[PDB]
């Protein structure tokens, strides 16, 4: 008794259609489930087939189709949001007093849409006034790669997507800092038009 | 006519001696088709009707695992109910469960039920709406509150109105040569003089199916129940049932008394008379 | 067929 | 709901640990999983009702007991030799297919050979620059936690006493301060972007809070510095006109 | 704790004829608890191979069972059913009446 989720990692642009496949090997009557695990949160039920309509609508615009003849419970969503980036688990129970069986899961990555990219590198000073500072490379396009540090004395984080929901504004950013002497924000992200103050 | 599938579960605690004795039986109308006995050597649900022999091995695996899970719940219930009633740990007690579904002559859903008993008395039972419970005493109100908060009735309603009806229709189709049959009662009467002025007229009904039958005595066309002895309908051991009704009549007036037999297998109501 | 495992009292 | 062992915990080579799991949901069925990257949830042990448990797929090296309805403790023996693992507990009303499972927060269990290299983090907040405020009319705060080991932290932003999630993104994984070393300390950064108008209000009080999971009061510390116990290190910042 | 005395019926599967194989049934019903002892006797001695049905109960939760064995009736042999239950101060013997 197994549950197969074919794609293990799906990358989609925003507003695109989502289609996560799920198949099971059990041949009798079943109940079917979809669980979602958002980053940093606990696994929670997205939707479930109790009985009735094979087209099961769920929260956040999700929908699953129980095809009994083809043993599928594919999950769909017409327009993915950025907040849908999470891991999705298919689950099927066989009504034989056996535990629920989960699939291997599908990690969904939604490429954030940057409407007005304005790439720039800023210098931010410590709030405790210790003359320590960090460099912030922000507001660049989602197709811009932030390469790792090329020196162990320099620290560069990966790109990071925040969402100001009150303003409907998503932006990328990456932080760099170093305890060296000649380290400057104009030379921090040179490993990757950009505005330099 | 109408049909029904029913499952019966009994658990009897043996304090100190081990795990409770557990017996489960399934019936379609008046016919047993499966059984489970915790004291049997197979430790598996076993067939009891020829038409259930058509099911594959995956059927008997799922049925065995589910019926064993019933006995696990009953084992814990026996401990829980002992605490609810502040009873000793050494006394033997009984848990009984019964559920199933009825269908009409058109095999459409008619009603479902799911009932629970402790020590032979009602404890809690699902109502006809399949959404609320009837608690028999104060200890069962705790169970009622627990089962209402967990929406247990919603899961049972899906089985009773759904799975229960669907497999009852399947069983009636697979065993139509025996389940959908009607064995008319073969009737006869006996005569034995009690005293010089009394005589016993016993009206017999043998080898009929289903078990539902009616035997009535009439004096001069009017029903009489004064000296009418009636025993419980009994199984013959071959799938059919037996029943008799007797009356003590004054010797010399036997031609007035008549026995009336009503059964689903009779196109006409039978009338019996001792000459 | 039987129902699934019942909830304890 | 379901409450289990802390999100982070470590063990020594040769020591057994017991992961707790409790629920007040009056559920009969409880479950233990190990979430392996690439294999999803793998069942270790499950218990359909009190006094009854059954082995899962990877029950080897593990042990459980179900003496009470509420508790389903999982013990990880020394024979289990995964250097790191993430364990998930779940419960459901019954084992019936109609009952979905409710999952606890989870617990990552690592193997820490020497407690000498355990350090709490240092937290600092970096204020937005006037160049970004004038260029984009927005203000980005950056929080930086450094010098902690192991990488068992939980960063959160607080604005005027309330935890905020909007405009917040945290590095998915910390980076190594000495990336060539196997016992290097870690650093973690996070950002909170807020409108220029909001940052320029002196009343607005910002705070970055980092929860560190280290030694417990039941542990033993024999070093010169302070005991790197589980603690919360924070750094604040206020608005500037 | 409710206790119900069993109702006992002893009878054959078919109308009895001497020299013809038949089944001797002992039907106990309406009792509680389910703990019961039932034996089929031939001329006072217990019959060895006696099978029984699977335990079930009625609407009022009272139990019922069917004990049976194959036999061939004769003119001489007397048959009976012996039932012991917690509601009986002594075992109850019910003889098979061949002409009811």
């Amino acid at each position: 008794q197994s549950v197969s989720q074919h794609n293990h990692h799906v990358i989609l642009s925003e507003a695109a259609s989502l289609e996560l496949g799920c198949n099971y090997s059990y041949g009798g009557t079943v109940n079917l489930f979809w669980y979602v695990q958002y980053p940093g949160q606990h696994l929670q039920l997205l939707l479930k087939y109790f009985s009735g309509d094979p087209l099961v609508k769920g929260i956040k615009g999700f929908e699953a189709e129980f095809i009994k003849s083809k043993f599928s419970f594919n999950l769909r969503k017409p327009s993915v949001q950025w907040s849908d980036t999470a891991e999705y688990f298919c689950a099927v129970n066989a009504r034989r007093n056996t535990p629920l069986v989960f699939g291997k899961g599908t990690r969904l990555s939604v490429i954030a849409n940057i409407q007005n990219p304005d790439p720039a590198v800023y210098q931010l000073r410590d709030s405790k006034s210790s003359d320590k500072s960090v460099c912030l490379f922000t507001d660049f396009d989602s197709q811009t790669n932030v390469s790792q540090s090329k020196d162990s004395d320099v620290y560069i984080t990966d790109k990071c997507v925040l969402d100001m929901r009150s303003m409907d504004f998503k932006s990328n950013s990456a932080v760099a800092w170093s305890n060296k002497s000649d380290f400057a924000c104009a030379n921090a992200f040179n490993n990757s038009d950009t505005f330099f103050p | 006519g109408s049909h029904s599938m029913r499952y019966f579960f009994t658990s009897v605690s043996r304090p100190g001696r081990g795990e409770p004795r557990f017996i489960a039986v399934g019936y379609v109308d008046d016919t047993q088709f499966v059984r489970f006995d915790s004291d049997a050597a197979s430790q598996r649900m076993e067939p009891r009707a020829p038409w259930i022999e058509q099911e594959g091995p995956e059927y008997w695996d799922g049925e065995t695992r589910k019926v064993k899970a019933h006995s696990q719940t009953h084992r814990v219930d026996l401990g829980t109910l002992r605490g609810y009633y502040n009873q000793s740990e050494a006394g033997s007690h009984t848990v009984q469960r019964m559920y199933g579904c009825d269908v009409g002559s058109d095999w459409r859903f008619l009603r479902g039920y799911h009932q629970y008993a402790y020590d032979g008395k009602d404890y809690i039972a699902l109502k006809e709406d399949l959404r609320s419970w009837t608690a028999a005493d104060m200890a069962a109100q705790t169970t009622k509150h627990k089962w209402e908060a967990a929406h247990v009735a919603e899961q049972l309603r899906a089985y009773l109105e759904g799975t229960c009806v669907e497999w009852l229709r399947r069983y009636l189709e697979n065993g139509k040569e025996t389940l959908q049959r009607t064995d008319a009662p073969k009737t006869h009467m006996t005569h034995h003089a009690v005293s010089d002025h009394e005589a016993t007229l016993r009206c017999w009904a043998l080898s009929f199916y289903p078990a539902e039958i009616t035997l009535t005595w009439q004096r001069d066309g009017e029903d009489q129940t004064q000296d009418t002895e009636l025993v419980e309908t009994r199984p013959a051991g071959d799938g059919t049932f037996q029943k008799w009704a007797a009356v003590v009549v004054p010797s010399g007036q036997e031609q007035r008394y008549t026995c009336h037999v009503q059964h689903e297998g009779l196109p006409k109501p039978l009338t019996l008379r001792w000459e | 067929i039987t129902d699934q495992v019942p909830f304890s009292v | 709901g379901i409450t289990q062992s802390p999100k982070y915990l470590f063990r020594k080579e040769g020591q057994n640990v017991t992961l707790s799991c409790e629920q007040n949901l009056n559920h009969d069925a409880m479950y233990w999983y190990r979430q392996d990257p690439g294999q999803g949830l793998r069942l270790i042990y499950y218990s359909q009702i009190v006094n009854d448990f059954q082995k899962g797929d990877i029950a080897e090296g593990y042990s459980v007991s179900r003496e009470k309805k509420e508790s389903f403790p999982l013990t990880v023996t020394s024979a289990q030799k995964n250097p790191t693992a993430f364990y998930l507990c779940a419960s459901s009303i019954t084992l019936s297919s109609y009952n979905e499972q409710f999952f606890g927060p989870g617990t990552r269990l690592t193997v820490l050979e020497d407690l000498k290299n355990v350090f709490p983090p240092e937290v600092a907040v970096f204020e937005p620059s006037e160049a970004e405020i004038s260029h984009t009319q927005k203000a980005t705060l950056v929080c930086l936690a450094t010098g902690f080991y192991p990488d068992h932290v939980e960063l959160s932003w607080w604005v005027n006493g309330k935890e905020v999630h909007s405009g917040v993104c945290t590095d998915p994984q910390p980076l190594k301060e000495q990336p060539a070393l196997n016992d290097s300390r870690y650093a973690l950064s996070s950002r909170l972007r807020v409108s220029a108008t909001f940052w320029q209000d002196p009343r607005n009080h910002f705070r970055c809070q980092v929860q560190f999971y280290g030694l417990s009061e039941n542990d033993e510390w024999t070093q010169d510095r302070a005991k790197p116990v589980t603690q919360i290190v924070s750094a604040e910042a206020w608005g500037r006109a | 704790m409710i206790q119900r005395t069993p109702k006992i019926q002893v009878y054959s599967r078919h109308p009895a004829e001497n020299g013809k194989s038949n089944f001797l049934n002992c039907y106990v019903s309406g009792f509680h608890p389910s703990d019961i002892e039932v034996d089929l006797l031939k001329n006072g001695e217990r019959i060895e191979k006696v099978e029984h049905s699977d335990l079930s109960f009625s609407k009022d939760w009272s139990f019922y069972l069917l004990y049976y064995t194959e036999f061939t009736p004769t003119e001489k042999d007397e048959y009976a059913c012996r039932v012991n239950h917690v509601t009986l101060s002594q075992p109850k013997i019910v003889k098979w009446d061949r002409d009811m």
